[PDB]
Formats: C-alpha cells, structure tokens, sequence
C-alpha cells in the first residue's frame, strides 16, 4: 500500500526513565526485570532441531567405556543431558542478559 | 563342599561371606571351562 | 486389606438369610500354623456340612484370623430367586419414563417394545443391542444398590453425592420395575422370551446409565447425567454425534499462554510463547446452529454450560468441555444394521466435471512415493522380497480374520477364521495355489465386518482370502520400514517403539502461521480412492519391475500388481433378511495389509496437490504436513501476520479445491488448536478422549468372565487418567461378582485381594490405583511360586490337531521350502513353534485358560503348596529389601503442567519430576538377537522365551532361532560373534520393564532418567555386576514413586548393598520363573 | 568365501571383547554378512561401467 | 553436618570399588555415621578437661 | 429468547479486534 499525505499518525513518548528506579527501588526493579525476563522468554526461538538424545548417549558411553546398563544410573557425566533443558538454558541466558 | 575351616564358613562377618562367594565363582568358572573342553 | 471387607459386606447384603453362611479360608507359609489352618478349614467344612454356627470357632483360632493370609470365601445359599425386585421395590417410587418414537430417523432405532418389531422369534435378533459382555444387568443393580445402602447414613459432601446418584437410580429403577428385569441365560445372552414384552433398548440404556450415575461427583455431572439418561432412553442414533461435534471448534478459541513442543517421539521442550486465537465470524454461526440443534433435541443445561463459557473462553474452566466430550461416549454404541451402516459409506456422486490436472498429479505423486519406498530393496535384491511367499506364510498369525470355512483335522470339523488354518487345510486337498489370486467380482463378492466406535459413523472391513495377505506382506513391510524415518507419516515415525502420541503441531504455531486440520475418515467410497489410487501403484510397480533383474522379486511385484487390478473391481456381500445384495464398490477400505500406509500416501499426495492451489492467491511456506488415518493436519507460515479474513478465505478455498476433485470435507482452519480421533489440543495442552464403555462392549470377544474383569479395571484406569472417573467401589463389586465362581448350585466361591492383586497370569487390579504391588512377605512369594507351577497347562484340541496329517504336511512343506535333512532335529522345533501360533485360535486359548482357572480353584478349595524353589520376582525383592533406609525429603515444583485432566497426585509427580523422554523396548525389538527375527519374520517371541533362551547352552539357541524361519549360517554367526553376552543385558532390561508395567499405565508417563529423582536415590557404585545395580536403582525409583502416589510426600533412599549379596543375587538373575497377564496392561493411548 | 562364523569368531578373539563394557570395537562386527560383499562388488563395477 | 549417605556416595565413587574383588579399601566406610563424630568430638574435649 | 441470542452474536464481536484489518479498512 501507498499511504496519502491526507494521513496522520501519533508518535509515542519514549523518553527514558525520569525516576532512576535502578537507584534504590530494588523491590520495584525486581518486578520490572522479572516482567522483561518472562516477556523475553516468549520470543526466544525454540530449538527446532537437535541431535537425538539416545543416539548421543551411546556415543558418550563408548567414549567413556562404561558398564552396561549404567544408562539408568547415569554415571555423573550423563545426568540431565535431555532436551527440555538445552532449550531452557538457551532461553534463560538470553532473556537474562536482555532483562 | 568347600575346603576351608568351619569358623570361616559360619562367620557372619561380611568379608568371610564375600570370600566364600568369590571362591564359589572361581570354582564354577573352572568347571565351565573344563566342561567346555570335554565338549 | 480392605477389599475383603467390602466383599463380606456385599455377601451379607445380597443373601441376608439364616441359611446364608460365610466361610473364610486361610493359609500360612509356616508349617505348624499351616497345619492349624488345615484344621480350621476341616472344622469349617464340617460345621457347614452340619448346620452349626460358625461364629464360635473364629475366636478359638484367633491366631489364624490375625496373622495368616486369606484366600477366598465360600457361600452356601440356595436359589432364592427374584431377590433383585425384593430389594429394588424401595428405590422405584418415582415415575417411569415414556419413549418418544418420533426422535430417531429410522423405525427400529426407537426404544419401542420388541413385539412391535419382531412378532416371530425366527426373525428376532438381540444383536442390535447386544451388550456383548459377561456381566448381568442384575449384577449392576445389586452393586449400585449395595453402594447406596452402605452410603445411606453419611452426612457430608458424600451425602450430596448420594442424593444425586439416588435420584438417578430412581429414574432407572422406576423404568425397570414398570416391567421387570431381563434374566440372563448361561451364555449372558438375552433371548426373545424375556424381551418379548419389554423395550428393545432397555438393557444398553440401563447399563450405560448405571455407569454414568456411578461417575457423578458434582452438580454439573448430575446435570449431564440426568440430561443424557432421560434422552438416551429414546434417541439412540443422533446423540453422541451431536454433543461431540462442537468440540472441534472450541479448541480453535483458546489463547495459548505457554506451550509444549515435540522433537522425537516423546521429547518435549516447553515454550513461554503466547499466541492469540484469530477465529473468524462464520464459525460462531456454525457453533450457534450446532447449539440450536442441541436445544431442538431437548438439551437445556449443557448448551448453557457451552454458552456461558464463551464469554471468557478461558482454559481453566475448559476441562468441563473435555469432561463433556467424554460424557458423550458413555451412552453406548449405535449398533444398527450392517446394511444401513454400510449405506453411510455406500453413497456415491461420481461426476465427469472434475479436473484432470489434479488427478494426474495425484497419481504421479503416488507412483513416485511407491518408488521411493521400494527402490533400494527391489534393486539390492533383499531376501524378504524374493521369499515373500514364505514370509507371509509365517506371518499369517498377524493377519486379519478370514471368512469362516469348514475344515477337518483328521476326525473333527472346525470353522476357523484364522488364515494359517485355511492354508493348512488347502495344502492337503491340492487347493494351495498362491500364484492364482482369486477375483472379487459378481461371481465371488467380498464379505464385510463393521468397525464401530461411538459418536461416529460405522466403517467397513474387507474379509478377503489368504492370497492377498501373502502377496502384500513383504512389500508393505518394506514400505513401513521406509516410513519409520519419514516425518510426514504420523502413524509410524518413531525410533522403533513409540508413536507421535503427543503430536507435532506446536513447533511452528505463531501469530503469523495457521494450521488446517481435516477429517478424512469418510474418504473410502470417494472418487479419488478408486481408479487413480490403484493405477498409481500399478505404474510404480511397472517402474520397479524394470528396475530389477531377479525373478522372484518380479513375480512378487506382479502378484501385488494383480491384487491391485482385482481390487479395482470389487463386490460386497451384504445380507438383508434372507436375500443377499452385492454392490459395485471399486474403492478402498480396511481389512488389508495395505490400507494404512497406502491411505497415508494418498492423503499426503492429495494435500500436496491441493495445497499448491492456495498458492494462486496466497504466499506461504509449508512448514509441516502430517497424516494419520482418520485425520490430517498441515501447518503453514505467512510473510505477514494473520487475520480473520485470510482464515476464512483459506478455508473456503481449501473446501472448493477439494470439491474440484469431488471430495467432501468439513474444512477447519485455526491458529492454536486441533481436534482429531485420538487426541486434541487447546491452549497448548494435550487432552484425550475418555470414551470407553465399560458395561457395554462393541462386539463379543472370546475371553472368560475372569479376564473381562481385568479388562474392565484397566479401562477404568485409562478413563480415570483421561478424566472420566467412576466410583472405584462399584468397579471392585463388579470384579468380585465376575471372579465369583459356582462350584454347585448353592456353593459359591469368592477370591480375595491377595489372589487378584498379585503379579501372575491372574492379576486383575491393585489395592491402590496406579500402583502395582510386589511382595516383601513370605506369603506373596508363597502363592506366586505356587501359581507359576499352575500357569503351564495343556489343550487337547491343539494336541489332536497337531497330531493329524495336515499339520505334518504343513511342517514338511515349510521345512523343504526352507531347509532339509534334519527331519528329527529341527523340524520338530518348527512344529513346536507352529504350536505357539495355533493358540491364537480362540477355543484353544479357552481350553487352556479355563484349565488354568480350574487348577487355581482346586487349590483355593484345598490347602496350599510349597512349589519347590522356583525363583520369581518377589524372591529377589525379599532379599533386596532389608538393606534400605528411608528419610523424609522435599523436592520442589519446577516442571510444567500440560495434561490437566490427570488426577492431582500423578500431576504432582509430573509437577516435581519430568515426563518421559525416551522409550525402552517393551517387546525387546532393538536387541541384536531380535533384529534377526525382525529381518526374516515378524514374530514376537515374548521376552520370557528370549530370557530363557539366553540361559541355555550355545547349541539350542541355534535350533530355537532356526525354528523361527532364520537360516543356519547367520545363527551360527550370531553364536560365533558372541553378541548374546552383549545382549543378556538388553533382554533383561526389557524383561524387568515389562514385568512391572513401566511402559504400561501411569509409569509410562514418568522420566526415570531424571536428575531430580536421582539425587534421592543414593546407592553407591560397586561395579562389574550390572544386573544388580540396574534392579536396585529401578526398585528404589519405584519405591519413591509409589510413596509419592499414595502419600504425596517424598523420601530419599540408601542401599550400601554388600558385595556378598551382590554375588548371591547375580546368579538368581537369569533363573527367574515369573509371568504377567496381557489382559492386565492399561495403555494410556488406545 | 571364508566361513562367516569362523572369520567372525576369529575377529572376536583378535579384538578381546568384554561382556561388561560398550567397546566401540563391537560395532566393527556390524553387518559382516555375505550377500553385501557381493552387493558392493557388484555396485562398484556396475557404477564404474555405467 | 555433611550427610552420611552423600559422603558415602562420594567416597565410593572415589575409591573405585569392585563387587568381585577382595579390596582392602572396602573397609574405609565402616562407621562413618553421625552419633560417632558427636561421640569423638565430645570424648576428646571431656577427656582433655577431666 | 432471541434478544439474548442476538446479544450472544454481538458480545463476540467487540472482543478480539485485530489491528491490520482496521488499518486496511480505514484506508479502504
């Protein structure tokens, strides 16, 4: 679309913090920063494609040459390798640095 | 039928029972290899 | 230890007579106490056999009553017929109900009197309302009334439940007492002479209404139940279809705030993504029309619940809808006639106005897909294609049920539907002729079966000869192999044991994307499953034939081709009274080895073809397509943000572009939600359908009174997890009445909690739901060792059939078609293996299982057995237990809810540990010993059999594998490689998992690889004995989880297990003698 | 060809496997059947000619 | 204190036990429990005072 | 009856108004 010169629009007021809430209003700044953190989590992309979680752990196990059926014990190298954590870290780091 | 003293067989200490289990395993491995050879 | 009290109270309530006496029987693992038990038994039998009071002896032998373990209770009471009314007169002082014949479209689908529809018994049929279940209406009424009686004096919320269910049972019993109770015969059928003077559909209505009113816990539940019970008495064809229809739209109205994602078959990765719901306006008009029809039928409260929800469209009040969506399927089946149910499908509108640009592309895409599936094996000359005949001939057991045919194995006559038995019959009489595929035409039309499911239409099933299976088997298996790794096939994409059960929609949902989902279940008589569908495959086969040089493969391909030629013209036997119709039906349905993957192919090609027409008017990028049988969904992303008008126009364009191929559809476009047959999503949360009728079944199976109780408890568990909750006490009453057995006319036995809840082939339920129980005691070990001695039984029918001449001929032909010159060393193995697949024939299974039940009862009566040292699971747990130590822990909440409909305890676990992310072999398929069997055959062998086979010498392993169709060279190579020592551990992993239902029920939903569960499990490492540490960690996990389920709180654990016991147990590992029933599993996904 | 079971027993001996580890060496035995030796022998030559 | 069971986890992982071997190090774990640390801590001070 | 029905039609209009549509509509 081309817009005529008959048109109009209103500009927001984006003047920075006149209050310095990062100067000894820590209880309010905690809420603000939490709000921005959780908003940023909603826009970090999901990791659509990875390598599978069992086709990795066998490579790790043979690299480590571990006793059979230690998979359910998870010799400490192998604990919490799953996805649902990789995406969680990817999301948390970025949202924290942003907020 | 093991070739070791009475007071070690009946010993309720852990190391004694561990010893006996180890020795039984030794015997059974030897029997497995002998039976193989005879087969 | 409470079940038995409800048993006693039920007995006291039902019989009530002076002559009604009650006789426990006990057992104990200690010799002296056992002789005291025998004594008690004796004295009890005598006193009963002398009309003396039993209540006196119970004090003298208090020790047996307190410390010994109960088995069963006998009951001496005479006929005392018609006591059901003598109880029921009180609960029936309300008004009975009047039918309304002008509700259902047809005439016989009305709830009118039998004599008004079947004056002669020669034309009578109970099949249009047959419950098909070995449990009586009188059983149900007694149970309901007993519940009402025991909860007759409580004053709490419980009383608010009692008044409601009492009003409902009043509504039922007023209608019943108006006429009376139908009386079941020995077969649990209902003859003409009882229904002759009563409404035809009173029984199904009764059972369903009892099932509903036993599932009422709240006011809205009461409203739903009162509003269906009174309307399901007349309408029996247009009810579940009605209330279950709006749901498909409601899911398209719930804004996402938080989501779940999928990667690989159970992987998840949640997203805090927010997504709105851009719903157009005309779908609101659709929904309004649907509610107007709902009110026009006579529904007031449930439109109101659907109407007041739309003001907010919140997901917290939304489970009501899901609850409602399950209240529709507990009204029963629409068991109408084969004919009129077929004519739901057999209506056709074929036109010379469709495109050709469309069908040619469709045909070509099918051709290309077929070639992609089959290029590699056809070229590299795979064994399974060359010997496709023998492969299908071994895998006949995994086939469909052919038409009944009269056989004779020596000196008997059998009417088997099993196609292996047909092959055995036809080999003898010179009729085995797999190269000549029979026609299916006027001269030999096809029978039918009916695939039913309530709230939907009836689908049809071909019932073919046994040549079609043999032809299609190998090629379709290679096709499946191709589809294991292809993303777009949602019936198969997995890692060799799982399915995409949580769906794969939510990856690419956003404000810019939309998703079109579509039901494709009516597309069987359609004009696009006729000629083009078949001819595409024929063309692909031609290409593949010119793409090979070997001759067995070309023969196989020509046979599959000729099968497609013959299925292009196909007639259909359908009776109507006495005469028989045969209709031209040159199209597709189930009842074939091919239907599933081929329908997936054709629907995929169809949507790929249509979806390239919206491109004439929109720019989008197809992100994902999925097809699974009776539904399919495609997500698509735009260059900009979505509006209502693009949704509307896309839907209309999809509908009309399907119309261009003469294809009906209810096109559905959305942004956040879907609804399909097996699952549905709203607000980024997966729900499920709790529609499993308990007291009414689809058709009549073959299991006993016993096993149906286990099936009913499993269905109860499933529906509970789904959301639909029935009062467990009713279920327990049904279980005792169905496990009750008549030893005489007046003697009757009733087992106990410690017989039904013990891991065996006789397990039925658990003392605490969602928890299998094990045995730390002497006594559970004792009876489990005892019952394993009894599980192994014989079937004389199988023995005499396997001793005839045709069986010998079949084994001989298998041999000389596979290998020769070991007629007394391996051939016996193959005969012994064929025995393993005669048992599929139902009367054999009944003989064997009834024999097991009789052997059980002849030791419930008399004293107990020591069972001679045979090791089982509780033997192991008995030794593992005395080196644990529990301590109170406290785990936090850090995992997200995405299945709200669960009970709050299971969710608390999910809300504290994770949901499962892997899946270990329940069938032991990935084991290198099993990848030979999955290469030369399909056969299962149960992990019991493999777990034994590995325990044997290196000699008979070869015979056992060769007996399964495998050749000798690769078996020898497997023994030489020494991979079975590398495979004891996988087999044992799967064995222990199957024994304890870790992949069957609630435990399928839990992550045992978690870091959070593990920090509680402080078992130090020793090493070089993997089985022990495996079982220790597993058992400790189960301890923690069961404590969590039954009490909510958490605990830690610790086992500094001594090396001596590690070694003593290492040898008991591969000598287990235990077994669990198939009928006891409760798959959360059906 | 040499006897598959014999050659692979010899491979096992020359690898000195263990029944209690993962041992990447184990994967070396993956697919050492006949019918593929012929397949490679055929595929290479037919490709280089075609 | 440190928990007895977690400390035994750590010690076991550090010592590299073996269930099929008469180790001397298996005896390092005997009596690590609390109620003894208290007893020793109490005994030493009581004896040095008295 | 139908007065409340028309109100049901109406109250599902004011809610969930999209912005691109009103923009192109103001222009159009």
């Amino acid at each position: 679309r081309n817009l005529p010169s008959t048109a109009r629009y209103i500009r927001p007021n984006l003047l920075q913090d006149r209050l310095n809430l990062h100067d000894n209003f820590e209880s309010l700044w905690d809420t603000i920063t939490t709000s921005n953190y959780i908003l940023a989590r909603s826009v970090v992309p999901d990791l659509k494609e990875l390598v599978s979680t069992e086709a990795q752990i066998q490579k790790m196990s043979q690299d480590l040459q571990l006793e059979a059926l230690t998979i359910q014990s998870e010799t400490q190298f192998l604990t919490g390798i799953n996805s649902q954590a990789a995406n969680d870290c990817f999301k948390t780091l970025i949202a924290a640095m942003l907020s | 039928e093991i070739k070791i003293a009475d007071e070690v067989k009946k010993s309720n200490k852990e190391e004694s029972k561990q010893l006996l289990e180890v020795l039984k395993t030794k015997e059974e491995h030897q029997k497995e290899v002998q039976y193989e050879i005879l087969q | 230890g409470k079940y038995n009290l409800i048993l006693s109270e039920y007995l006291s309530f039902i019989y009530n007579s002076q002559s009604a006496v009650q006789i426990p029987i006990y057992y104990s693992s200690n010799s002296e106490l056992e002789n005291r038990c025998i004594e008690f038994h004796s004295k009890c039998l005598e006193n009963s056999k002398n009309g003396l009071s039993l209540k006196k002896l119970f004090v003298e032998y208090s020790d047996v009553i307190e410390n010994a373990t109960l088995l069963s209770i006998l009951s001496y009471s005479y006929d005392k017929y018609n006591a059901v009314e003598r109880k029921l007169v009180k609960y029936a002082k309300g008004k009975p109900l009047e039918a309304d014949l002008t509700v259902n479209e047809l005439d016989y689908e009305n709830n009118k009197i039998t004599s008004e529809l079947f004056p002669t018994a020669e034309e009578y049929t109970d099949l249009l309302m047959d419950p098909a279940i070995l449990t009586s209406l009188s059983s149900n009424l007694n149970a309901v009334m007993f519940w009402l009686e025991k909860h007759e004096n409580d004053v709490a919320e419980k009383l608010k439940i009692y008044k409601r269910r009492l009003d409902l049972f009043t509504i039922v019993a007023s209608t019943v007492n108006k006429y009376g109770v139908p009386r079941h015969n020995a077969k649990y059928r209902y003859e003409y002479e009882v229904m002759k003077d009563k409404p035809y559909y009173l029984v199904t209505w009764a059972n369903s209404s009892i099932e509903m009113l036993m599932s009422v816990f709240s006011h809205e539940d009461y409203l739903i139940a009162r509003e269906l019970i009174v309307l399901s008495y007349s309408n029996r064809s247009t009810l579940a279809k009605l209330v279950s229809s709006p749901m498909s739209i409601l899911v398209a109205l719930v804004d996402i705030n938080g989501t779940f994602i999928t990667n690989e078959e159970l992987e998840l990765e949640f997203s805090n993504k927010y997504v709105r719901a851009i719903v157009p306006d005309q779908t609101f008009d659709e929904l309004k029309q649907m509610l107007d029809n709902m009110r026009k039928a006579g529904l007031t409260d449930i439109p109101k619940m659907i109407q007041d929800w739309l003001v907010d469209c919140s997901i917290e009040k939304f489970p009501l809808m899901a609850k409602i969506y399950s209240w529709s399927f507990h009204v029963g089946f629409r068991k109408q006639k084969m004919l009129d149910a077929a004519l739901d499908q057999l209506k056709t509108e074929y036109t010379e106005d469709v495109d050709d640009e469309m069908y040619r592309e469709y045909t070509m895409l099918i051709r290309d897909e077929v070639v992609k599936m089959l290029e590699e094996p056809v070229k590299h000359d795979d064994h399974l294609l060359q010997d496709s005949e023998l492969a299908g001939l071994l895998s006949m057991s995994s086939a469909s049920n052919g038409e009944s045919r009269q056989l004779k194995f020596g000196r008997k006559t059998i009417f088997s539907t099993k196609k292996n038995m047909h092959v055995m019959d036809d080999m003898a009489n010179g009729r085995y002729t797999p190269g000549i595929i029979p026609p299916v035409n006027v001269d030999k039309p096809i029978p039918l079966g009916r695939r039913d499911v309530p709230g939907r239409r009836t689908r049809i099933i071909f019932i073919l000869p046994y040549e079609y299976f043999i032809a299609q088997h190998a090629v379709v298996e290679k096709m499946l192999i191709y589809a294991k790794h292809t993303r777009e096939y949602a019936e198969f994409y997995s890692q060799s044991n799982q399915l995409l059960s949580y769906g794969d929609v939510t990856r690419f949902l956003s404000n810019n994307s939309m998703v079109l989902y579509t039901d494709v279940s009516q597309w069987d008589s359609s004009q696009h499953n006729t000629q083009p569908f078949r001819k595409g495959i024929i063309m692909g086969l031609d290409m593949l034939a010119n793409m090979t040089n070997d001759a067995r493969v070309i023969q196989t391909l020509n046979l599959y081709k000729q099968t497609q030629i013959n299925l292009m013209d196909s007639y259909v036997q359908i009776p109507d009274g006495n005469v028989i119709k045969k209709i031209q039906y040159g199209a597709v349905a189930s009842g074939e080895k091919q239907t599933k993957a081929a329908n997936s192919i054709a629907n995929l090609a169809l949507i790929k073809t249509v979806l390239s027409r919206i491109s004439n008017k929109y720019s989008f990028a197809t992100k994902i397509i999925r097809v699974d049988g009776d539904d399919n969904y495609a997500v698509l992303q735009f260059n900009t943000e979505v509006t209502k008008q693009m949704v509307q126009d896309v839907s209309n364009d999809v509908r009309e572009t399907y119309a261009r191929m003469n294809t009906k559809v209810k096109a559905l476009v959305s942004t956040v939600g879907i609804e399909i047959a097996k699952r549905y999503i709203a607000g980024g949360k997966i729900f499920f359908r709790a529609g499993i009728n308990l007291l009414n079944n689809e058709k009549k199976g073959q299991s006993t009174q016993w096993d149906q109780a286990a099936v009913l408890y499993s269905n109860y568990i499933v529906n509970r997890l789904r959301g639909f909750e029935t009062d467990r006490e009713f279920i327990l009453t049904k279980i005792m009445q169905m496990t009750s057995v008549a030893i005489t006319g007046s003697l009757r036995l009733f087992p106990s909690e410690r017989v039904l809840t013990t891991n065996s082939t006789f397990k039925v339920f658990d003392s605490e739901d969602f928890i299998i129980e094990y045995g730390t005691t002497d006594d559970e070990v004792y009876i489990q060792r005892a019952f394993m001695s009894l599980s192994s039984q014989k079937s004389g029918i199988a023995d005499e059939i396997a001793a005839s001449s045709t069986f010998k001929n079949y084994v001989s032909r298998l041999s000389e078609q596979l290998l020769f010159s070991k007629n007394n060393i391996v051939s016996r193995g193959i005969a012994l293996t064929e025995k393993a697949k005669l048992n599929s024939y139902a009367p054999i299974s009944l003989e064997k299982r009834r024999a097991q039940i009789s052997a059980l009862l002849t030791m419930l009566q008399k004293p107990v057995t020591f069972k001679s040292s045979k090791i089982t699971i509780n033997d192991i747990l008995r030794d593992i237990k005395p080196f644990f130590t529990v301590n109170e822990a406290h785990l936090p909440i850090q995992y997200q809810k995405f299945m709200p409909t669960l009970p709050d305890n299971v969710q608390y676990i999910i809300q504290c540990i994770g949901s499962r992310t892997y899946q270990i072999e329940d069938d032991g398929s990935k084991s290198a010993i099993s990848r030979l069997i999955s290469k030369y055959s399909v056969y299962k062998p149960s992990i019991e059999e493999l777990y034994k086979v590995i325990s044997l010498h290196e000699n008979e392993i070869q015979l056992y594998l060769i007996s399964l169709g495998i050749p000798k060279i690769d078996a020898d190579t497997y023994v030489g490689s020494k991979i079975y020592s590398q495979d004891k551990y996988r087999i044992l992993e799967s064995y222990v998992y199957n024994l304890l239902s870790i992949n069957y029920g609630c435990y399928q939903l839990f992550d045992f690889n978690s870091p959070d569960l593990e920090k509680l499990i402080r078992i130090p490492f020793k090493g070089k004995i993997p089985a022990v540490t495996f079982i220790l960690h597993l058992y400790a996990k189960l301890e923690v989880i069961n404590h969590a389920i039954k009490n909510g709180s958490w605990i830690s654990l610790f086992c500094n297990y001594p090396k001596s016991e590690m070694i003593k147990l290492w040898k008991k590992m591969w000598n287990i003698t235990s077994l669990r029933s198939p009928y006891t599993n409760a798959n959360f996904f059906q």
